């Protein structure tokens, strides 16, 4: 469960924020246009998505 | 900044009625567009003073 | 220069005497104090033009 009391939880909460904010700008590009749909960039999106799940699990969400 | 935004919107439809009838309403929907700049392109050349003086 | 100087000195002592005795004589002592400056203190910050333009 999520906690917000101590510095140990603060670090995990901070990591989640910048883990999700890296994913945020890619999904919009995935749908708004056909400019940046090369197979080489979907790979970066996939790695960011994979890191997001690990951040969630570490934070205990 | 390093990015810009543009808006998007849908359209409407036409209808008709006879006396005594009410009027219907419709819902419009929205979205957006974003662009970003990341890379710089350049050219450069160099010369020596001794060759420049001659 | 990079140095400064100050001087130091001592004091005297009182004694006693009786008829027929010679008078003792005491020598004062000297030294000095010197201070030097060697270290510079600074703070620095750098930025990039590509980030400045946006």
């Amino acid at each position: 469960a999520i906690t917000t009391g101590t510095t140990e939880a603060q670090a995990l909460n901070m990591t989640m924020r910048d883990a999700v904010l890296k994913v945020a700008p890619g999904v919009q590009q995935l749908v708004q246009n056909s400019s940046q749909l090369t197979a080489a960039e979907i790979a970066i999106i996939q790695t960011n998505i994979t890191a997001l799940k690990a951040a969630f699990t570490a934070a205990g969400a | 900044s390093n990015q810009a935004r543009i808006d998007r919107m849908n359209t409407v439809t036409i209808k008709g009625r006879t006396p005594g009838q009410k009027l219907d309403r419709e819902s419009v929907k929205n979205d957006k567009l974003v662009i970003t700049v990341d890379t710089v392109t350049y050219a450069s050349t160099v010369m020596d003073w001794q060759d420049d003086w001659t």
